[PDB]
């Protein structure tokens, strides 16, 4: 029976009282055999009316099976909690893990249900499991353990980590170890092979010390500023487009000069027309792939990412802190089955994780949505054990990029 | 009775004590009745007299069809802890499972009936009046914060027992009822429910008896639940002057009877609140609203029913455009009886947009009631709706959906063109506007320039110069704009809008064989 570390809120702050979602029938019965063996393993008691906390609860698909994972959304609880709970006990950020050729995430969340929870705290970890058509009053449990998804189970959790990883981190000096949430992420300059081998030892390692582990690779190498820029062909049309997306660049950047390839007619023209612009449009280039200088990340700043939907299985994100001062810029593909919704859940799932490993923050997004319908399928494709904060876009003004 | 049950135990809110109000004597044959109830009460255990061992107090009151105690416990409520939140919502008809008999038990003398806990005792202390008879609580007191949430756990716990015992049969618990199904033969119910009784008796729960038991049709939170059929209770909508007041009651009345009355349109009658104004402030009718609420008392001049939920069988629902913006949808799992109805609206964009919109409203709908998603058979056909979504910004998507040839089928009313085109012209379209003093072209022909006007904006002359482009359009034309708000607007690939120059705008682009448009800065 471990010592239980007292948990205290910011004072002046009270505890979630977040409404439950409706859920389906599929899987509120998931949820009730979930909840139960939780119960018989003493890792949740059912709580009176004299608990008035809440916070929501989902069920996703974990990894690939049938097998469902209960979800819970402590958003409210860590930003009361965490706030001061990380500055007490926090996890420092590494900044060479965005350097490594391979980066590999270990979810370890399943090794929290094992440290019980402070007792004077437990009734802030109250849950609801929600009935149908309001037939019954909902099922109510707190925590006993560690909860998933709490920010602060891995800042209690962190002493038996780094006991566990002191002698994988000896052997193995040139690994950056970075604890999320519930995932733990690895990264190497080793070969494909040679990582994947290195992180079966690890999880070996974890294994056969008790710290029960699943039993996503991410290249940060491939990573930057990714320069706005357009493939070689020209007519009056593809003149014009381009001569638009410059005036665009000149805010992201004040150097362009596109009135030398401004130079045309001034009639019916959208034909084909013959290219000194092309001296022009050369420096030009060589400006757009430079570095854009004064970006600066503040982390009193939030992070903001917005995405926008391309077209043809493909999307395009944007992660700033202020107007433009865009800190990093890609895409997101698939092949398939992908929907509007699917691939919007699987990029923003890929947009978190790289602002994790980056900035070791999660961004609050912008989404391309009707509120409602995230709402409702957002889960249907959900395979992290956290939550980015997220508000939805109404008016796509032709940015151009 | 008091009851046997365990009491919850209550805390105040950390660091706060007891109220002190003191009460004005009042009337004072009034105290003559309210020593009256006090002695039934402390005869039946409900409160206990106290002696004036530093408590705290409380007001009371005397008000009284021809009296009633009323303690004011505001000041008490104001410092006892926080409990969970009771009962949000209501139980739709539509989502309650069929059952073979039904019976609705109401418990008596509810919240008198659960014991509080002993050690808060003190501070429901309240003093009865030229010196002063003291009393505490000893059950949950009415007005008090954490009565309806713990009557209503004590009430989930009590029954564990008989459910445990009776898997077969189901509760529902709403405030201080409980309505009970089986599937069962009348005497075997009969029999049930009397058990239900005693197992409540013992805890101290007082039910009505058989001849006391409410019959069908129930008249239940604004509905009649028949046995096997539910409808609204009979709403009643009246004179020529009218009030803001009068147009609110009356659009919650067709807001409401229109979850079983299909077609109802409240639109009209909406917009003519659409401003601050007042409440007793008279508001003009509208000939246009005159029309919606005369058809508004023919639907509702036949009654209409929907029935109970089968989760055997399987949930279909049906979408089917009004014109106006305004859409109607019936759930149902056999053709001719609904579950229930209703509608959308929309607050300028194009129909296959407001129908994405409507399929959002039933699905949201459905997993709150059914808990299962409603296949659907819309209007439409893949060949409009892959389309508009796939070059849509936006993301959406739609369950499994069949089409149903009903006119009128929402379709795309034109479409713009990706690539230019085999040749026809520039459009180049401005809109010059003097914010001091109340523009137009194109250089193809080069025949610009066609007419300004007083409080025309440039928004709206940018706008009307791309109409002006499609004055000397022809067939296959391709325009071109400054003006980026032009541009969302027809890309947008709206089908009606409040400007008639840009419903122009979609009649010149319907009208046109093959159109491409484009922005330069
Ligand atoms: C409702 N009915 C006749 C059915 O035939 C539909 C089946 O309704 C029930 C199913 C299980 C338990 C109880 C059921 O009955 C009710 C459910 C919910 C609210 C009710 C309110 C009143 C009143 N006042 C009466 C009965 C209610």
């Amino acid at each position: 029976p471990i010592e239980t570390v007292p948990v205290k809120l910011k004072p002046g702050m009270d505890g979630p009282k977040v409404k439950q979602w409706p859920l389906t029938e599929e899987k509120i019965k998931a949820l009730v055999e979930i909840c139960t063996e939780m119960e018989k393993e003493g890792k949740i008691s059912k709580i009176g009316p004299e608990n008035p906390y809440n916070t929501p609860v989902f069920a996703i698909k974990k990894k690939d099976s049938t097998k469902w994972r209960k979800l819970v959304d402590f958003r409210e609880l860590n930003k009361r909690t965490q706030d001061f709970w990380e500055v007490q006990l926090g996890i420092p950020h590494p900044a060479g893990l965005k350097k490594k050729k391979s980066v590999t995430v270990l979810d370890v969340g399943d090794a929290y249900f094992s440290v019980p929870l402070d007792e004077d705290f437990r009734k802030y970890t109250a849950f609801t499991i929600p009935s149908i058509n309001n037939e019954t009053p909902g099922i109510r449990y707190q925590y006993n353990v560690l909860p998933q998804g709490w920010k602060g189970s891995p800042a209690i959790f962190q002493s038996s980590m780094t006991k566990i990883l002191e002698p994988f981190k000896k052997q193995n000096p040139d690994i950056v170890i970075y604890q999320y949430m519930d995932d733990l992420y690895v990264g190497s300059d080793l070969e494909i092979g040679q990582h994947r081998t290195k992180i079966e030892e690890l999880r070996q390692h974890l294994l056969r010390w008790g710290l029960t582990t699943p039993d996503y690779e991410l290249h940060p190498d491939k990573w930057t500023v990714q320069p706005i820029v357009l493939p070689e062909k020209w007519t009056v049309n593809d003149i014009q487009k381009l001569v638009g997306k410059l005036n665009w660049a000149s805010q992201i950047y004040p150097g362009i000069k596109v009135r030398q390839l401004s130079k045309l007619l001034r009639k019916a023209l959208t034909e084909v027309i013959p290219l000194e612009a092309e001296l022009e449009l050369a420096e030009n280039r060589e400006i757009l792939k430079e570095p854009v200088h004064g970006v600066y990340y503040d982390p009193s700043k939030d992070l903001i990412a917005e995405i926008q939907k391309q077209g043809q299985g493909q999307w395009t994100y944007q992660i700033y802190q202020e107007p433009f001062k865009n800190l990093k810029t890609g895409k997101y593909a698939r092949m398939a089955h992908t929907n509007d919704v699917k691939q919007l859940t699987e990029a923003v799932q890929k947009i978190t994780t790289e602002s994790i490993v980056i900035w070791g923050k999660t961004p609050k997004f912008k989404l391309p949505i009707q509120k409602e319908t995230w709402e409702t399928w957002w889960t249907e494709y959900w395979q992290a054990t956290w939550i980015p904060e997220w508000e939805f876009v109404n008016t796509p003004p032709l940015v151009k990029l | 009775p008091i009851s046997p049950i365990e009491t919850v135990p209550v805390k105040l809110k950390p660091g706060m004590d007891g109220p002190k109000v003191k009460q004005w004597p009042l009337t004072e044959e009034k105290i003559k009745a309210l020593v009256e109830i006090c002695t039934e009460m402390e005869k039946e255990g409900k409160i206990s007299k106290i002696g004036p061992e530093n408590p705290y107090n409380t007001p009371v009151f005397a008000i009284k069809d021809s009296w009633r105690k009323l303690v004011d416990f505001r000041e008490l409520n104001k410092r006892t802890q926080d409990f969970w939140e009771v009962q949000l919502g209501i139980p739709h008809p539509a989502g309650l499972k069929k059952k073979k008999s039904v019976t609705v038990l109401d418990v008596g003398d509810a919240y008198f009936s659960v014991p509080l806990d002993e050690d808060f005792r003190k501070y429901t202390a309240f003093t009865i009046p030229n010196p002063g008879i003291r009393y505490q609580y000893n059950v949950l007191p009415q007005g008090w914060k954490g009565s309806p949430a713990i009557f209503q756990s004590s009430m989930t716990k009590i029954l564990e027992p008989f459910a445990a015992q009776n898997p077969d049969i189901v509760i529902y618990q709403y405030m201080d009822d409980l309505y009970v199904g089986s599937d069962l033969e009348i005497g075997q119910h009969r029999t049930k429910i009397e058990e239900l009784r005693q197992h409540l008796l013992r805890w101290g729960l007082t039910t009505p008896d058989k001849k006391h038991q409410k019959e069908p049709p129930f008249l239940w939170m604004g509905y009649e639940l028949h046995p096997d059929k539910w409808t609204v209770q009979p709403i009643v909508l009246p004179k020529d002057s009218w009030t803001v007041n009068d147009i609110q009651k009356l659009v919650g009345k067709l807001n409401w009877a229109s979850q079983i009355y299909p077609g109802i349109k409240v639109r009209q009658l909406s917009k003519l609140l659409r401003g601050t104004k007042a409440l007793t402030e008279v508001i003009p009718l509208t000939e246009e609203a005159e029309l919606e609420l005369a058809e508004n008392r023919e639907i509702l001049k036949e009654p209409v029913h929907g029935v109970y939920y089968d989760p055997s069988k399987d949930l279909i629902a049906e979408i089917q455009k009004q014109g106006q913006g305004q859409w109607t949808y019936q759930i149902y799992q056999e053709p001719f009886k609904n579950l229930k109805t209703g509608k959308y609206a929309r607050m300028h964009t194009n129909d296959v947009k407001q129908l994405t919109e409507a399929v959002q409203k039933i699905t949201t709908e459905s997993i709150v009631i059914w808990g299962k998603t409603p296949k659907f058979k819309l209007p439409i056909q893949k060949e409009t709706w892959e389309t508009w979504w796939t070059e849509y910004w936006q993301a959406t998507w739609i369950p499994e959906w069949e089409f149903v040839n009903t006119p009128p089928l929402v379709k795309l009313w034109y479409q713009l063109e990706k690539e230019p085109i085999v040749g026809a012209e520039t459009f180049y379209v401005d809109g010059a506007a003097n914010r001091e003093t109340k523009k137009a072209g194109y250089v193809t022909k080069g025949r610009q320039k066609v007419v300004p006007l007083t409080n025309t904006t440039n928004q709206k002359t940018e706008l009307q110069a791309i109409y002006l482009a499609l004055q000397d359009s022809g067939l296959e034309v391709n325009i071109v704009t400054d003006s980026q708000y032009a541009l969302g607007i027809i890309q947008a690939q709206p089908d009606k809008s409040e400007s008639e120059l840009v419903n122009q705008i979609i009649e010149q682009l319907i009208k046109k064989e093959k159109v491409y448009l484009a922005w330069v800065p």
